[PDB]
């Protein structure tokens, strides 16, 4: 089970590692070998914190690995993790000399709480990595951009700017069954989020919230609930304001 | 073996960031005190599907996971950089690791346009022949 | 050289301690998450001097390590991982860096097979020969 | 004086690099390229720790090495160190990321104690290597057991569970010619230590102690001394208490 | 391309320094315990502008740094090691990593000793033709 | 654009990578490819500090990057940096470890002193390497002797003691278009440095003082000028003392 290597044959891929090579197959340089990275994104798995963070867990007695990539695709998700826990000591390691975060991301969710953290390192629940600057890992770094991942391996025949938006949250309870997320519209109001929402509206929902002048005016926090009237697949194929710690409820 | 798609969705075009390794370099912007930042060395580039091949890169980095999960748990380098030159290496192995047969299967030489130099300069000799 | 080992006692048991690197993964075990812990990646064998191979296998790293010694003092990297690689790549270098002069002593080609592809074909023109 | 490789020849182990290779030895693939280590103690060296020690010493201005080999020997006694200066300085640097202790010990000799430790690293005497886990080093690392030994390097042909026992040794003067060693019972109960003791025998002599009632019944020191009447070679092919700090003697 | 000296002057002269990788050890001095320290693993030698050789590594150095800092800035290791390993491979790729057609200009193969080898045993058959 | 490989043709050095070499270049070994490094001095660069400091500049954003190489040239000089911030943080990073000076200088110009730094690391403006123990890299370390280079790749054809002198500098407005320097002759004596001073000049003038008597005989500082009046290419191809802080003039 050695690591597959992609080759174009037939006007098609496949995998043939290079003993189940034919002698036409020709490579001439290293130049022809290529590693690459596929977001998680592309398969359409669900992109929402709720259901992204539930594939990553908390785990001892397993050595961080990392490999790098060459090159990688454009994430419409990204996030971000500071984790304390409720002693205030770090959940995550600070990243190591030389990892900086993905490059490319439309959208990163920086997500900031608290969790039990029982384990040394988080890792993903179902094998995949951590995407990086060129470097892909099997752990999570603290406040560090990163999209889930895979690595492949090619041999290459012979042969819009970029915008991104930091969408924030507040966590308790991370990395359990019972977890908790906030939309920060700011520092005192919040929304309590679903995994129905999407980015767009998160962003057009914290517009609202500022163009019709709903965020909290105390010093007391301001907790909107959206209620399921309001409703909200893959990206790339596509209200009344009541007042009842300080919940409410949007219509 | 044939690589099969068996995700639940495909994004069939993939728009794609790498790194121009040595670009036509415009006057001192190689220079790195004067070059771009961390944030500004990338290029950028679109593919789309043409014979299934994003669909195909997607299943195979998928595939690739098992395998490059096993190897990095056996390793004890904290970041491997060398996977891709072992791969050349034993590209070159399977070749020419030991003695090349000539017109075998695993032995990578052509003799065509030579067999055709000795079996017709055959005739310097054969007609060549004065008697 | 032959290597005579000239230490006061062998243990012509070698009892070892490995990883299968790419071993059959049953099911999950191959995620790090659900995978084993350090203490449990090994696998065991045991080999007996069988050629005298155990007995060998212990002078032999006794006589690497002042060339090994020597090579660790004039790198600069904190950890060597390369010398396999680089083993292999001499391998190549030896047999193929050079030009391969066909029925030379340093040239591992082969032309046995067709050889008798060109020697037996002859009798297509020398007895065909029909007049 | 290049790296020798170990090659098979006429049913025979010798060296021969890539240079001394004749066309007919084929190599198709990394895989039949091996790393190993070797234990110096399946060479016959003296593994008690008073003879152990004295094969290491202390060397400021030689940077530390390490280089990995892929498969290693089963161990019966390794090694752990945790020395300090008298002033209360650490003499041996913490492991380096990544470096753990070596996989494979019947019996993990712990010494703690004191030494000068006049120099930067500890190095190995003979020039041989300690062995970790899968790295060998040119030096020792604080508290990471290890298995001195050598690495060889190898041109494959194409073609009982583990227990670990610890055994603790308190030391003044180390690494000197004046080094005394106590094997410990508990943390008030010791014995003077000999190089003729073996593994088998220390704990033996240590039920002996705790299934006899011989362990020091008070808030001092307890020193055992083991007269040489009691006697006690390679490992692979095989009383009466009188106390007289306190020292006494086992008949 | 040809390499021209294009600096404001040229130290016609090299004294230079390295390390013996493996010189001929001298008893116990390639135990690094009671080898030398970091300052006195180096040899020393002068070489001399034969062939203008020191004058074109000077120019060849200087011209070289624009390459070899794009390559620095498109990798993400910190040390870099592996440049004379990938340029061996990639050596051995361009000569080796297709099917060498033989007499052609891209393969490395020369069969001349042994076209001497068919070309002279011709006369086994040809003349041994008692008749 | 790929990195230039040197190779020997026709009596004659050229650049030539392993895809422009013809089938009579031959390569059997590893051992015939090198990584040299070749000093900027060789080039008749100016290496008086005033003139060296000004080809180095401060700058955030860019990743250090370090390459090794075999082989380097014994250099006049090379520079030690210890310069902080007005408010006594360091401007230049520890060396990592494994990162040492450069082996062979016969001088070593020592600078201490202050500047802004605007940046987080210093690199050569003109593209160049800091040169250390067998390792280039794109920025300078803190106290950490380098010399000014640039590194070559070459394919080999199959085929006076060591004496260093430390000279000692503090600065003022490091890294600026106004920076001043001072020799330094003792802790409370100096000299107002100028770009024609050369290092043998130094050193003589430094004697001449000590064998004068002309070294501050307070507890203040003592600043010598030279006059114009007294002069001082390659390096390879080659008064009186009246006072007037205490500013002073040397005919
Ligand atoms: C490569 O692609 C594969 C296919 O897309 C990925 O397979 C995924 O593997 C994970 C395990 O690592 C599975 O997660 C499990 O899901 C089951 C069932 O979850 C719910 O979904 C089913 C319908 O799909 C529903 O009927 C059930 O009642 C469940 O409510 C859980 O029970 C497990 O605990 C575990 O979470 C994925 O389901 C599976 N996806 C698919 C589409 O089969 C594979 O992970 C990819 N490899 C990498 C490295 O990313
Ligand atoms: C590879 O195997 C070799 C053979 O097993 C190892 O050789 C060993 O080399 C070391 C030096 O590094 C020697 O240690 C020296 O020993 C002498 C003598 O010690 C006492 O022993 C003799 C009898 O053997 C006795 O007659 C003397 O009077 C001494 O009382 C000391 O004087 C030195 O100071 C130093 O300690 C070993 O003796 C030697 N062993 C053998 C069996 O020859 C070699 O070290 C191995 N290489 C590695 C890397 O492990
Ligand atoms: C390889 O060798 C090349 C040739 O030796 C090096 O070229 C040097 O490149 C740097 C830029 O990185 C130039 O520096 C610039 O100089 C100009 C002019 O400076 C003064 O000098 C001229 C006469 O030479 C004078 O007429 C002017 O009025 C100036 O007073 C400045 O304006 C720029 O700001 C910048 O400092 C060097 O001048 C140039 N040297 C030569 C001899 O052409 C190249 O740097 C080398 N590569 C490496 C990596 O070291
Ligand atoms: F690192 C490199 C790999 C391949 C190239 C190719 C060179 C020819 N022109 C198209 C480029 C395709 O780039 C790819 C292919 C698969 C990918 C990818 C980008 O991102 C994630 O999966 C350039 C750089
Ligand atoms: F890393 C690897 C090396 C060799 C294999 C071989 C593959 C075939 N089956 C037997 C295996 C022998 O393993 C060895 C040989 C020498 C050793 C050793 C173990 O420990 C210290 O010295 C597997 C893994
Ligand atoms: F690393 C090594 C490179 C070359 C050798 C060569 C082997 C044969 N005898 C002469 C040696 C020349 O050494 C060089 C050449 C260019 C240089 C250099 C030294 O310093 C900066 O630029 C030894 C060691
Ligand atoms: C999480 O809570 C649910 C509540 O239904 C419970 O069934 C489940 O066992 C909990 N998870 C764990 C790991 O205990
Ligand atoms: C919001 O909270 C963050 C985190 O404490 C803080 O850094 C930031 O300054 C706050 N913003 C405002 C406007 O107070
Ligand atoms: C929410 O809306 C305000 C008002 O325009 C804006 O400044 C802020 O950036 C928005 N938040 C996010 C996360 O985009
Ligand atoms: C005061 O706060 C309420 C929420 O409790 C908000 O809806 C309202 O718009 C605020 N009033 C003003 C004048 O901003
Ligand atoms: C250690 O002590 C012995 C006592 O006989 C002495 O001969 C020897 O010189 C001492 N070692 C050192 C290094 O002084
Ligand atoms: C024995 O001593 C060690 C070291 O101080 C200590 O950690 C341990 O708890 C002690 N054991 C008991 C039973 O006190
Ligand atoms: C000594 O004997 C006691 C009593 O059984 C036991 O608990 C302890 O582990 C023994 N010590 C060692 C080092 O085995
Ligand atoms: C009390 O201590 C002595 C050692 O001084 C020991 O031999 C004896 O067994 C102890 N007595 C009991 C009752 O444990
Ligand atoms: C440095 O000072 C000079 C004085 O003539 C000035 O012209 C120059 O602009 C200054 N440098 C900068 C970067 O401002
Ligand atoms: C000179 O100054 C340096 C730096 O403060 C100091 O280390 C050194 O001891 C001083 N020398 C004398 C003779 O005081
Ligand atoms: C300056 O001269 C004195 C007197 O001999 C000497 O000790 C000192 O080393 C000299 N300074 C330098 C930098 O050589
Ligand atoms: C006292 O100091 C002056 C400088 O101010 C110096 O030139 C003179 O030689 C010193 N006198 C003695 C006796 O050292």
């Amino acid at each position: 089970r050695s690591i597959p290597l992609g080759v174009i044959h037939n006007s098609a891929l496949q995998v043939s590692d290079v003993d189940k090579l034919v002698c036409r197959d020709k490579l001439s340089s290293t130049n022809q070998l290529r590693s690459v990275g596929l977001n998680l994104e592309g398969n359409g798995v669900a992109t929402d914190v709720p259901s992204a963070t539930k594939r990553w867990g908390f785990r001892s007695g397993v050595p961080p690995k990392v490999v790098n990539y060459e090159a990688g695709e454009w994430a419409e998700n990204c996030y971000n993790l500071e984790i304390k826990k409720p002693d205030g000591s770090e959940c995550l390691p600070a990243a190591p000399d030389g990892i900086r975060g993905f490059p490319r991301c439309r959208y990163v969710h920086k997500v900031s709480g608290t969790g039990p953290c029982a384990g040394d390192f988080a890792f993903h629940k179902e094998g995949a990595f951590f995407l990086y600057d060129r470097l892909a890992s099997t752990v999570i770094y603290r406040g560090t951009t990163f999209a889930e991942g895979v690595v492949a391996f090619l041999i290459l025949p012979q042969a819009s700017g970029y915008y991104s938006t930091t969408i924030r949250y507040q966590a308790t309870g991370f990395g359990t069954n019972e977890t908790e997320y906030l939309f920060e519209v700011d520092n005192l109001t919040y929304v309590q989020l679903e995994s129905r929402f999407t980015p767009q509206f998160l962003l057009q929902l914290n517009e609202t919230i500022y163009t019709s002048g709903k965020r909290s005016n105390t010093t007391g926090k301001l907790i909107w609930k959206v209620n399921p009237e309001i409703d909200t697949w893959a990206f790339w194929e596509t209200l009344s304001f009541t007042v009842v710690x300080x919940x409410x409820x949007x219509x | 073996e044939a690589i099969v798609n068996a995700q639940p969705k495909c994004n069939p075009n993939l728009h794609y960031w790498t790194t121009q390794d040595e670009g036509a370099a415009i006057g001192l912007a190689w220079i790195p005190y004067f070059g771009p930042a961390a944030e500004g060395i990338y290029i950028e580039g679109l593919m789309h599907n043409q014979d299934g091949l994003i669909c195909g890169l997607r299943q195979l980095a998928n595939e690739t996971t098992q395998a490059l999960q096993l190897f990095l748990r056996a390793t004890t380098e904290l970041r491997t950089f060398s996977i891709l030159n072992r791969k050349a290496i034993d590209f070159l192995l399977q070749r020419w690791g030991g003695t090349c047969h000539i017109l075998g299967p695993d032995c990578c030489i052509e003799p065509a346009d030579w067999t055709k130099n000795i079996t017709d300069k055959i005739d310097q000799i054969i007609h060549d022949f004065v008697d």
